[PDB]
């Protein structure tokens, strides 16, 4: 059960610029996470999946990277919609196994 | 469209009981490593239970022995049944197909409040 | 008159769990004084047979299947357990008398490169009946048809690597195992000592 601590909190950015999420783990994690958006309203989305790997569709605006107990997702130009909640979730024992972190917020000026 | 649609979502008087169905459409469920999330309001999600595609199944230790999954592979659902809610379970419950190390979770459902009578 | 199980513990080959490896040992004394006296085993334990006994015990015929798994998952090795490993790879049965063994091979196959040269089984169709060599290559489904045509959608291998590299905790260091399974059907014995 390795514990997933995300950082900041919230986050605002002028449009069209760069956002920068970090989500910290408490053992080693190696390659096996994932970064959903979960827009407020309905069940999240998947967007990356084990290190970087870019879900199908998932627009190349968003880049993530990062390895063993740190991580960070990469957004490169904000648009007006880009305004939710993020998450990065931890598979190191699949089957039965998956611990959540705590969500951030991001919002735009 | 691929999707998940769910049912029975309600409110109950505590130590009752409740059963949460999972409805799937263009993807088949007997053959797929299924996960039921669950959320409680403000705060982030856990994970529930898994049904295998040889009926082993697993849960939580939050929920262990009170809840009991089954699935109708005849027409390509899935089933939860809940029993004993104290008053920490009002929650929303999210149906999901996770794949795991090809693939995370991707597909979830569009989810169903479960609340209490108080 | 000494049995080959030198060898199959020190040929450091070891395959895979996916179509594990085995052996019939018959017509040696079976010593044992080696055998869970050795010094780096790390794990050994046999349900029905006591290890003095054992060491007395006599047999028809052997049968060692040797694997190699990850540190987390020597758990599912076990009469009726059930997992991953032990529901769609390889399941030992209820009633199985005889001995594990597994060592911490976190030094003997590990590459800076990956040495994920073994694919272990993520997906199977339905559970195994004990001892059932299921080597495939196929795709696994839920569209119509598998990666050969289709591409995103039920384009599952069931052969997925490790990713066995150092840096990995003892959770993911991979761990040889050995399983002896002593037989007794009406034949004459030809190992005992």
């Amino acid at each position: 059960e390795r514990v997933m601590t995300q950082s900041p909190a919230t986050l605002s950015v002028s449009p069209g610029e760069r956002a920068t999420l970090s989500c910290r783990a408490s053992e080693s994690v190696s390659s096996d996470l994932a970064w959903y958006q979960q827009k407020p309203g309905q069940a999240p989305r998947l967007l990356i999946y084990g290190a970087s790997t870019r879900a199908t569709g998932i627009p190349a605006r968003f880049s993530g990277s990062g390895s063993g107990t740190e991580f960070t997702l990469t957004i490169s130009s904000l648009q007006s919609e880009d305004s939710a909640v993020y998450y990065c979730q931890q598979y190191n024992n699949w089957p039965p196994g998956y611990t959540f972190g705590q969500g951030t917020k991001l919002e735009i000026k | 469209e691929v999707q998940l649609v769910e049912s029975g979502g309600g409110l109950v008087q505590p130590g009752g009981s409740l059963r949460l169905s999972c409805a799937a459409s263009g993807i088949t469920v007997s053959r797929n490593y299924m996960s039921w999330v669950r959320q409680a309001p403000g705060k982030g999600l856990e994970w529930v239970s898994v049904m295998f595609a040889g009926g082993s199944t697993f849960y939580a230790d939050s929920v262990k022995g009170r809840f009991t999954i089954s699935r109708d592979n005849s027409k390509n659902t899935l089933y939860l049944q809940m029993n004993s809610l104290r008053a920490e379970d009002t929650a929303v419950y999210y149906c999901a197909r996770d794949l795991g190390v090809v693939g995370a979770t991707d597909y979830w459902g569009q989810g169903t409040l479960v609340t209490v009578s108080s | 008159n000494l049995c080959p199980f030198d060898e199959v513990f020190n040929a450091t080959r070891f395959a895979s769990v996916y179509a594990w490896n085995r052996k019939r040992i018959s017509n040696c004394v079976a010593d044992y004084s080696v055998l869970y006296n050795f010094a780096p085993f790390f794990a050994f334990k046999c349900y029905g047979v006591s290890p003095t006994k054992l060491n007395d015990l006599c047999f028809t015929n052997v049968y060692a299947d040797s694997f190699v798994i990850r540190g987390n998952e020597v758990s599912q090795i076990a009469p009726g357990q059930t997992g991953n490993i032990a529901d769609y790879n390889y399941k030992l049965p209820d009633d199985f008398t005889g001995c594990v063994i597994a060592w911490n091979s976190n030094k003997l196959d590990s590459k800076v490169g990956g040495n994920y040269n073994y694919r272990y089984r993520l997906f199977r169709k339905s559970n195994l009946k004990p001892f059932e060599r299921d080597i495939s290559t196929e795709i696994y489904q839920a569209g119509n048809k598998p990666c050969n045509g289709v591409a995103g959608v039920n384009c599952y291998f069931p052969l997925q690597s490790y990713g066995f590299r150092p840096t990995y905790g003892v959770g993911h260091q991979p761990y040889r195992v050995v399983v002896l399974s002593f037989e007794l059907l009406h034949a004459p014995a030809t190992v005992c000592g």
